[PDB]
């Protein structure tokens, strides 16, 4: 796992995506911290959202564990930062690098699945009153991500 | 196509596509399928942090010449 | 686009996209993606690039 | 002029080049950013390798080396 993780880190330094940033916490290559910038023209705009990444020892054959530490309002991310997302579980591919995983999660923010939600109350609001959904997500971005 | 855009593929390789400002996202995916062999159903294109939906056009997303789209794998929250 | 950046991109292109260490040496049938070495291939039932089912793997040689 | 160059990427993907010294503080970098891009320092959030950078620390303190890329994130204006 280590050699591939070092390569990803080096490959990131050369050319990180505009939307995200990541690297080791302290002296531990298996534990990273990451940022996702809220997409422009979304209720998350202007937000910087922090995440923890834990690479298992059989990475990349098994997915990294990824969770938000910044609170975020979303049908598929709970108050503990847990992300319910198929590419972190049964739809993992070993070719996904941490950069692509973070971009994938970022693309989930404006593309939730309210029909199979992690937070049912938020999903009902998203489906019935999108202006209310957007207002609350904006308020949480202000309170936690700025 | 009348302009060029870039796609960063799953492996981080950057390819160049010839497209029209009004090309649909599905047409872009069809070009990626021809160059990289990825079925469109497995392609998820991201620009400015957001996924690009089939049925919309590049101009719908203000994607300009020499924009870079990021390709990831089809995903679903749950 | 320096000579080193181009040489690195050519070497990375020949390199396994899973372990990122050994050179690619196996093509998946029928999807045709050439993306893993022989040490990574036995662990895979679906192609990491297109999720296609792997029905066979041919050892490939770039002569 | 600078001992090393670093790069600063904006949310739009534009990358700017800065001439810096390893001992430069994050506050110094924000001043250079204001010079090149016209963004006032108090509106800048700088991110490197998953961390938001604190004003009083140096580039070396954050393991920022030649050709490193930092992220410039504007506060919602
Ligand atoms: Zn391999
Ligand atoms: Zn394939």
């Amino acid at each position: 796992a280590l050699k591939r993780i070092h390569k990803e880190l080096n490959d990131l330094a050369r050319d990180p995506p505009a939307q995200c940033s990541a690297g080791p916490v302290g002296d531990d290559m298996f534990h990273w911290q990451a940022t996702i910038m809220g997409p422009n023209d979304s209720p998350y705009q202007g937000g910087v959202f922090f995440l923890t990444i834990h690479f298992p020892t059989d990475y990349p054959f098994k997915p990294p564990k990824v969770a938000f530490t910044t609170r975020i309002y979303h049908p598929n991310i709970n108050s503990n930062g847990s992300i319910k997302l198929d590419i972190l579980r049964s739809q993992w591919s070993p070719a996904l690098t941490i950069s692509k995983v973070l971009l994938s999660i970022c693309s989930l923010l404006c593309d939730p699945n309210p029909d199979d939600p992690l937070v049912p109350e938020i999903a009902r609001i998203y489906k019935t009153d999108r202006e209310k959904y957007n207002r609350i997500a904006r308020e949480w971005t202000q309170k936690y991500a700025m | 196509g009348s302009m060029q855009i870039f796609v960063k593929t799953l492996t981080g390789k950057t390819i160049t596509l010839e497209v029209e400002p009004s090309d649909t996202i599905e047409n872009v995916k069809a070009k990626i399928q021809d160059k990289e062999g990825i079925p469109p159903d497995q392609q998820r294109l991201i620009f400015a942090g957001k996924q690009l939906e089939d049925g919309r056009t590049l101009s719908d997303y203000n994607i300009q010449k020499e924009s870079t789209l990021h390709l990831v794998l089809r995903l679903r929250g749950g | 686009l320096s000579l080193e950046e181009q040489l690195r991109r050519l070497q990375e292109e020949r390199t396994c996209k899973v372990c990122m260490d050994k050179e690619v040496s196996v093509v998946f049938i029928p999807c045709g993606h050439l993306v893993v070495c022989q040490e990574c291939a036995p662990s895979l039932r679906k192609c990491p690039i297109c999720r296609g089912i792997i029905k066979g793997t041919v050892r490939t040689f770039l002569s």
